[PDB]
């Protein structure tokens, strides 16, 4: 990829870049999944052994406060601001908020809201005054890459994201193990109840939670499952990684071309009865200038 | 009926 910005890249020290990041040592892990219920079109399989070079990854998704500092320093204008609208979940649109008639096919719970963007996540009249440490949302893949570059970082590859999110467990279902609520404790912010009609908020949240909510995984990462989808560097495909080659098994970068970029981790909207996509092997995609109220990102860096 | 959708794209709403 070859982006273009209108801000210069500031000088930063290695110690500044690494703050809030964890160092993932070089090694191998088993990537992918073989859940019999996985949707074939998602390409969760095959399970494969992947070798990665050492890397750093953020413990937390990028927060509103952090994104605000980036915008302050650079004047960056997000894709949602250029387009003038972004996607908001229907239950979060205040009555009377002007909305577009647009329909996401198959997903009528998404509303295109003029003026929804990172600082007004439910549209005109909303703000982030009470959400400084929540993940920034309504950021597109372009916005994420812009922030990461300004920060001296990059987006993780899908393999880096998954190795870090798995937190040192071999082929577990979730970042922490195989049970969704071990000991009856919620471990992530997803949907409870009847999707898309009623979210009971059993886990504490019916929208985003602070980036440090719930316990971390074994490597110290928070909210890799649930909360917000997280953009990765890779172009999406369902089958590039089915090939067995150095390109797909050693520091894999994904296909060299595509139309949508990978997103990992699930969000506060995911539920077993609909998408079941909060498992750590799960994956989907979105086009790179798209933005939504349930999608953010975390950064990685070469050491 | 078709694959569940978690990522809503700007392209998806363009229709005539
Ligand atoms: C259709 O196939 C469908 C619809 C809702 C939830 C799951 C699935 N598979
Ligand atoms: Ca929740
Ligand atoms: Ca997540
Ligand atoms: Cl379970
Ligand atoms: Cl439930
Ligand atoms: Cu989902």
């Amino acid at each position: 990829h070859m982006p273009s910005f209108d801000f210069d890249i500031p000088r930063r020290s290695p110690q500044e870049i690494a703050k809030g990041m964890v160092a993932i040592p070089g090694g191998t892990f088993r990537m992918g999944g073989e859940d019999p219920d996985a949707f074939p079109e998602d390409g969760e399989g095959p399970v494969r052994t992947v070798r990665l070079s050492p890397f750093l990854i953020d413990r937390y998704a990028v927060s509103n406060r952090q994104f605000a500092a980036f915008v302050k320093a650079t004047g960056y204008v997000t894709d949602a601001e250029r387009y003038g609208w972004s996607f908001v979940f229907h239950a979060h649109v205040a009555p009377g908020t002007p909305v577009m008639d647009a329909v996401v096919p198959e997903a009528p719970w998404w509303v295109a809201v003029p003026g929804a963007y990172w600082k007004a996540p439910e549209g005109p009249g909303s703000s982030i005054t009470d959400r400084p440490n929540h993940p920034v949302v309504h950021v597109s893949w372009n916005d994420a890459v812009a922030y990461a570059t300004w920060a001296g970082k990059r987006l993780p590859t899908e393999a880096e994201w998954e190795m870090a999110a798995r937190g040192g467990l071999d082929q577990a279902r979730y970042p922490w193990g195989n049970e969704l609520t071990p000991r009856g404790r919620h471990r992530c912010n997803i949907w409870q109840g009847t999707f898309p009609v009623h979210d009971t908020g059993e886990d504490g949240y019916t929208g985003t939670a602070p980036v440090n909510a719930f316990a971390p995984n074994g490597y110290g990462l928070y909210n890799v499952a649930g909360n917000v989808w997280e953009w990765c560097a890779d172009w999406w495909s369902a089958d590039w990684h089915a090939t067995e080659s150095p390109a797909t098994r050693i520091d894999p970068r994904g296909p060299e071309t595509g139309t949508a970029r990978v997103t990992k981790g699930g969000s506060f909207l995911c539920h077993e009865s609909y998408c079941n996509r909060y498992r750590v092997a799960a994956r989907t995609c979105n086009t790179p200038d798209s933005s939504a109220a349930h999608t953010g990102f975390r950064c990685a860096a070469d050491p | 009926a078709t694959t569940p959708l978690c990522g809503p794209s700007r392209a998806s709403i363009l229709s005539g």
